[PDB]
């Protein structure tokens, strides 16, 4: 009947930002007011659309992307941003129309000694295009000499682990993000 | 970037005193964003204080400040407020406001000292 | 997590030095320890590199055989032995740490991947 936003937000496991998930949302009427009225979301940014007018609008393609980043990196999930997440992990277009939702998940994604299940890409030969996704693990060549599949000097594994710990500051605490894209293209 | 956040209203106050912090925001549609207050003690780490929704209809507060602090917004002025009553020495920190998490939102923050 | 450094100063061409790095607060299971040379006007370039669980090291070609990174008996202090000091070794030396995925190598010449940094110590070879 209604849109299954609950399965996105209430998911037990979340993806790393480099391998960010995505679900289609279509052929359903959504109750967005139950989401942007909840104080559990410390970050609820909507771009190119009034949040209180979401139910008065119909869209062609509505996607729900979810991943986990550190608190200091939620700033990069926004139109026209730069940084390791915006460039090498998850890029939003300048004409992006939708909402960005993020909440602190320290009690779920941290552990004493470090949670290593979440990673993010720290090196890449070029920036990503909007909504591109790269999941390669090729050794990144910083210098001029080729690496030949051996990690070392100027030869890095491209993915960095967060190592989430509960005693970290909120900037380095885990945050789960959900990006609702509202695209008004030419389609039924 | 374009985001600019100006916090103010802090001072040196005795315990039990009251204070009201302001945060004038610019560079983004303030009326379509959730807002949060964050603080950092000089030797400790940045921590979350309070959160207010887009419409201001609901709020949320850290346990150490619940009952004493109040967060409010005035979309007509692009300003976020934090009313700090019954100030305790544990509230001594630099306070930041930020639609994103943490103390690195780009603003200088406001200093609050509850010594005396 | 704080990294206090000590041991810098003025030294002779061909002299020795040993830098300290108090690894207090490091509570991660798998992490790296790196030493970085900061030259005025240059990118910060790592020279030494080790991971905790293994002790496996990694060095820069400019310092290979001359510098040596190690830890303490109680594993609370990280050291950087500096032998045959050239003038091109002059600069600020920071020690840094960061999470390192298990079964992977630490990265030296880049400062990325290191979250915690020391205040830095100046080493002038003259």
């Amino acid at each position: 009947n209604l849109c299954p936003f609950g399965e996105v937000f209430d998911a037990t496991r979340f993806a790393s930002v480099y391998a960010w998930n995505r679900k289609r949302i279509s052929n359903c009427v959504a109750d967005y007011s139950v989401l942007y009225n909840s104080a559990s979301f410390s970050t609820f940014k909507c771009y190119g659309v009034s949040p209180t007018k979401l139910n008065d609008l119909c869209f062609t393609n509505v996607y729900a992307d979810s991943f986990v980043i550190r608190g200091d990196e939620v700033r990069q999930i926004a139109p026209g941003q730069t940084g390791k997440i915006a460039d090498y992990n998850y890029k939003l277009p300048d004409d992006f129309t939708g909402c960005v939702i993020a909440w602190n998940s320290n009690n779920l994604d941290s552990k004493v000694g470090g949670n290593y299940n979440y990673l993010y890409r720290l090196f890449r030969k070029s920036n990503l295009k909007p909504f591109e996704r790269d999941i390669s693990t090729e050794i990144y060549q910083a210098g001029s000499t080729p690496c030949n599949g051996v990690e070392g000097f100027n030869c890095y594994f491209p993915l960095q682990s967060y190592g989430f710990q509960p005693t970290n500051g909120v900037g380095y605490q885990p945050y789960r993000v959900v990006v609702l894209s509202f695209e008004l293209l030419h389609a039924p | 970037s374009q985001v600019q956040l100006v916090e103010s209203g802090g001072a040196l106050v005795q315990p039990g005193g009251s204070l009201r912090l302001s945060c004038v925001a610019s560079g983004f549609t303030f009326s379509s964003f959730a807002m949060g207050w964050y603080r950092q003690a000089p030797g400790k780490e940045c921590e979350w204080v309070a959160t207010i929704t887009i419409t201001g209809g609901s709020t949320n507060y850290a346990d150490s400040v619940k009952g004493r602090f109040t967060i409010s917004r005035d979309n007509a002025k692009n300003t976020l407020y934090l009313q700090m009553n019954s100030l305790k020495p544990e509230d001594t920190a630099v306070y930041y406001c930020n639609p994103d998490p943490g103390c690195r939102g780009g603003g200088q923050g406001t200093q609050v000292t509850v010594s005396s | 997590v704080q990294l206090v450094e000590s041991g810098g100063g003025l030294v002779q061409p061909g002299g020795s030095l040993r830098l300290s790095c108090e690894t207090s607060g490091i509570t991660l299971d798998y992490y790296a320890i790196g030493w970085f040379l900061q030259v005025p006007g240059k990118e910060r370039e790592g020279v030494a590199c080790m991971r905790n669980w293994d002790g496996s090291t990694l060095y820069a070609p400019s310092v290979k055989g001359r510098f040596t990174i190690s830890r303490d008996a109680d594993k609370e202090v990280a050291y950087l032995e500096m032998n045959s000091l050239k003038s091109e070794d002059t600069g600020v030396y920071y020690c840094a740490a960061g999470p390192l995925p298990p079964g992977h190598s630490c990265r030296i010449p880049t400062p990325l991947g290191y979250d915690d940094w020391g205040q830095g110590t100046q080493v002038t070879v003259s």
